[PDB]
């Protein structure tokens, strides 16, 4: 007999927004280090490599 | 880096080993004749105290 639909969805939007944004970033975050510290790492070291 | 490493330590050896070898070769013709020299100047004395 009442709206109550955006308190659901409020809710699945918190205790989801937790579950998603957490499953999700910690992966990409280790995804952009992973990329440039891809590339430069094995640059660096190389460095070290061939100078040394 | 790695195989240039590799290469430039296992040749200045190799040149080492290979000058000292000769050093040492020409070193025993040096002795050779030395020797042979040695050899004459002796076949020199025994002519001279002879017909003395």
């Amino acid at each position: 007999n009442l709206n109550a639909t955006i308190l659901g969805q409020a809710i699945a939007f918190v205790l989801f927004v937790l579950f998603a944004m957490k499953y999700v970033w910690p992966p990409l975050m280790a995804a952009i280090e992973k990329r440039q510290k891809e590339i430069a790492d094995g640059l660096a070291s190389a460095e070290r490599a061939h100078k040394d | 880096l790695d195989l240039a490493k590799a290469s430039a330590t296992d040749q200045l050896k190799k040149a080492k080993a290979e000058a000292q070898v000769i050093i040492e070769q020409a070193n025993k013709r040096r002795s050779q004749i030395l020797d042979e020299a040695k050899a004459e100047a002796e076949q020199e004395r025994t002519k001279i105290v002879a017909q003395a």
